[PDB]
């Protein structure tokens, strides 16, 4: 992980780059912020009985 | 026909020896095996689930009760990966049987014999083809009889002289704008327009575009003479 | 000729969204990286069906303005400029024919790549071919394109299958009302039955049907107590979620590696496939083959290919 | 909403797209499932509504350089995605940076998708264009002219099968 160019030297194990195009990696998308949505309950449970 | 030749296989020689890539589709077939094989062996150092990928050390570390376990781990993967293996090559060793049976009818037809195929043997009209070994493969040299230069003339269908349409009976009819000549399709040799060289068939009144020429009889100086 | 461009994450598809379950699946070597590997080249492999079956020509050859064809109408199998996708008649049929449904797989993980060659091209491609037949006749696939008036080329279509010329001339009115008649059945029969193309709704029936069981693998517990990640591992100890995970990694690994199996037998029959239309494009369109039902019923006059979605189609001329 | 989160629903984790949906479900019915099963919308428990979850993370990334005797130069292609995250352009294939648009077709010599192909020409850097499908050859046609060749050449032709 430097550049892109890097990259495809190690994903070909190689220095020497061919012309072509050459598959990285994927495209990951990481969420902004953890949402929490859950029903009102005000109730303890009797678990001391 | 002797200089175009020595000359075009000079060029193959020059072309071979400057480019390297045009027997890649050889290399493919190297780069292919090595790749399977040397994956196959990666696989032995993979722990497949196991604790660890070494035999001895399960079987040195655990119980034998215990060590059965971690031990099958590395057989289940171990055995995958001879399967995976076998798998891929029972597939490209149907990809080289279909190369190879194509190189095979390339010989019978390219080769030992003359193909009338089109575009089989090569672009243009094949004359004849020269095996040459390649590792793990076959080159073949396919000479064939490419037109260079054309020149547009006119034509028709028909010659009217005696009343009846008369025909080619080999070649096309061609003109340059003065006399009618005889020509082949692949070349241009004039040749007079006679009775020979034509057959009879109908009359003057069906084919469209017929014109009305002198058709050489050579009878006829021959009974006058 | 081609088939759908599929490229699958053994990553994500082994392991959602999980750091544990990745983690595990280390274990198991190149595997992950094999199933990639595997599945890329049939993509190329998909595209190299096109260059060596749609185009056999490095030039484009263009209709004169004036056409005079001798008493027969061709308008059928010649593009339409006025349409939105330049294509023949005939293509359009051979387009609404064969049959979103990718967007909910491109959800689920599976990736459609789009082809190198568009459709667009394809029909530029069998536009050169017609054109070339008609005007150049026999000579543009062999080499520099030679002009002939194609009525007289016919008359060369009818001397290699033994047939004397001079049969054109005399029956060649008939010979329009046959060819011009055969072609309006042509047309007829490819809008009134919609199976005859069904040679190729097979292939995206074939891709669909994979590509269904793929995803619905995936809700399988393969002996797990929960077929999702998540689940076990917010109720499952350490040690007793990397069990759970083995058995779900374990059986999503094996149903990859068969779609990958299959795939790679399926890309074997379209290869195979391509190189037999290939061969045809060469001898039944390019040139005139004396073959015996090679070309179709009959002795072969000519050949006049249309494009076709994932393949193509040959309209064959025989006497 | 519009945005792609980490969420914990009524105990339902997970991460998507977190967009309002048009699809009604009926008063006793909360998540709901696509073909495939997985969920295609849930129903909030705090303020009861339907909202559409769209899985995120779709496409991949290609680079594309040419040779290394040639340039440095890269032009990233993310497939199945249009430019979000960022010679910034779109394709039919994807994002593609580090490439620039020339209208004029050249013949494709690094392809990409889509009849789009790259390639390192003129100050030289990384051009994107549409595959040329070669010169246009406009075949003269009359019905009383023929071309009869009046030259020809024996070319050799190399083919190589394994």
């Amino acid at each position: 992980a430097l550049d892109p160019l890097s990259e495809t030297k190690c994903t070909l194990k190689s220095f020497t780059v061919e012309k072509g195009i050459y598959q990285t990696s994927n495209f990951r998308v990481q969420p902004t912020e953890s949402i929490v949505r859950f029903p009102n309950i005000t109730n303890l449970c009797p678990f001391g009985e | 026909i002797a200089n175009q030749f020595n000359s075009a296989i000079g060029k193959i020689q020059d072309s071979l020896s400057s480019t390297a890539s045009a027997l890649g589709k050889l290399q493919d077939v190297v780069n292919q095996n090595a790749q399977a094989l040397n994956t196959l062996v990666k696989q032995l150092s993979s722990n497949f689930g196991a604790i660890s990928s070494v035999l001895n050390d399960i079987l040195s570390r655990l119980d034998p009760p215990e060590a059965e376990v971690q031990i099958d781990r590395l057989i289940t993967g171990r055995l995958q990966s001879l399967q995976t293996y076998v798998t891929q090559q029972l597939i490209r060793a149907a990809e080289i049987r279909a190369s190879a049976n194509l190189a095979a009818t390339k010989m019978s037809e390219c080769v030992l014999g003359q193909s009338k195929r089109v575009d089989f043997c090569g672009k243009g009209y094949h004359l004849m083809s020269f095996p040459q070994s390649a590792p793990h493969g076959v080159v073949f040299l396919h000479v064939t009889y490419v037109p260079a230069q054309e020149k547009n003339f006119t034509t028709a269908p028909a010659i009217c002289h005696d009343g009846k349409a008369h025909f080619p009976r080999e070649g096309v009819f061609v003109s340059n704008g003065t006399h009618w000549f005889v020509t082949q399709r692949n070349f241009y040799e004039p040749q007079i327009i006679t009775t020979d060289n034509t057959f009879v068939s109908g009359n003057c009144d069906v084919v469209i575009g017929i014109v009305n020429n002198t058709v050489y009889d050579p009878l006829q100086p021959e009974l006058d003479s | 000729v081609s088939m759908t461009k599929t490229s699958v994450d053994c990553t994500m598809y082994i392991c959602g969204d999980s750091t544990e379950c990745s983690n595990l699946l280390l274990q198991y070597g190149s595997f992950c990286t094999q199933l990639n590997r595997a599945l890329t080249g049939i993509a190329v492999e998909q595209d190299k069906n096109t260059q060596e079956v749609f185009a056999q020509v490095k030039q484009i050859y263009k209709t004169p303005p004036i056409k005079d064809f001798g008493g027969f109408n061709f308008s059928q199998i010649l593009p339409d400029p006025s349409k939105p996708s330049k294509r023949s008649f005939i293509e359009d049929l051979l387009f609404n024919k064969v049959t979103d449904l990718i967007c909910a797989q491109k959800f689920n993980g599976l990736t459609v790549l789009p082809p190198l060659l568009t459709d667009e091209m394809i029909a530029q491609y069998t536009s050169a071919l017609l054109a070339g037949t008609i005007t150049s006749g026999w000579t543009f696939g062999a080499g520099a394109a030679l002009q002939i008036p194609f009525a007289m080329q016919m008359a060369y279509r009818f001397n290699g299958i033994g047939v004397t010329q001079n049969v054109l001339y005399e029956n060649q009115k008939l010979i329009a009302n046959q060819f011009n008649s055969a072609i309006g059945k042509i047309q007829d029969s490819l809008s009134s039955t919609a199976s005859a193309l069904g040679k190729l709704q097979d292939v995206v029936n074939q891709n669909a049907q994979a590509l269904n069981t793929l995803v619905k693998q995936l809700s399988s517990n393969f002996g797990a107590i929960s077929s999702v990640l998540n689940d076990i591992l917010s109720r499952l100890d350490p040690p007793e979620a990397e069990v759970q995970i083995d058995r779900l990694i374990t059986g999503r690994l094996q149903s990859l590696q068969t779609y990958v199996t299959q795939q790679l037998i399926r890309a074997a029959e379209i290869r195979a496939s391509a190189n037999l239309a290939a061969t045809k494009m060469s001898e039944c369109v390019l040139g005139q083959s004396k073959r015996v039902d090679f070309c179709g019923k009959g002795y072969h006059l000519m050949s006049f290919p249309q494009s076709a979605p994932h393949g193509v189609v040959f309209l064959h001329v025989t006497y | 909403k519009n945005k792609c989160v980490n969420f914990n629903f009524n105990g339902l984790t997970g991460t998507g797209v977190l967009t309002e949906s048009n699809k009604k479900f009926l008063p006793f019915q909360q998540f709901g499932r696509d073909i495939a099963d997985t969920t295609d919308a849930v129903r909030d428990p705090q303020t009861l509504e339907i909202l559409d979850i769209t899985p995120c993370s779709f496409g991949g990334v290609s680079v594309i350089t040419p040779g290394t005797n040639t340039s440095n130069q890269v032009a990233v292609l993310y497939q199945g995605v249009n430019c979000t995250e960022v010679n910034v352009f779109q394709t039919r294939a994807g994002c593609l940076i580090g490439a620039e648009h020339v209208n004029n077709s050249y013949e494709c010599d690094i392809p990409i998708g889509a009849g789009i192909c790259a390639s390192y020409q003129t100050s030289q850097s990384i051009i994107a264009y549409t595959m040329s499908l070669g010169a246009e050859n406009s075949v003269a046609y009359s019905n009383n002219s023929i071309a009869i060749p009046t030259n020809f050449t024996i070319s050799v032709t190399t083919e190589i099968l394994p």
